[PDB]
């Protein structure tokens, strides 16, 4: 899924 | 990247000047674990996301300057998001929570 998963 | 010192979300290699078609031109064919940083636009614009792709579970993931406290804490305390990060980046982040089971292989620094 090439974009956006904001984990930190 | 928030008082004048410049070191986390901005640290060696940590850019940000890279977006969706131009970081995949060279990614996720090879990419098993490389850790690169990338550009967003969402809530506005996300100049500071950092992206790894495992080809397989191909996920991205947040920085923040200085907000995440790994280390001993007593004299020199310590506040930094990637020393909790790094400490699984050394062998496996799904030992961790996040689906990527990856090592550090290599930056691509400046594309």
């Amino acid at each position: 899924s090439v974009d956006y998963v904001p984990m930190l | 990247g928030m008082n004048n010192n410049m070191s986390l979300q901005d640290a060696e290699w940590y850019w940000g000047d890279i977006s969706r078609e131009e970081v995949n031109e060279k990614l996720r064919d090879t990419a098993d674990g490389t850790f690169l940083v990338r550009d967003a636009s969402t809530k506005m614009h996300g100049d500071y996301t950092l992206t790894l792709r495992k080809g397989g579970n191909n996920k991205s993931i947040k920085i923040f300057h200085r907000d995440g406290k790994y280390g001993f804490s007593d004299s020199l305390t310590f506040n930094s998001v990637v020393e909790l990060i790094n400490h699984y980046r050394n062998e496996s982040l799904a030992q961790y929570n996040p689906k990527l089971d990856v090592k550090l292989l290599y930056p691509v620094s400046k594309y």
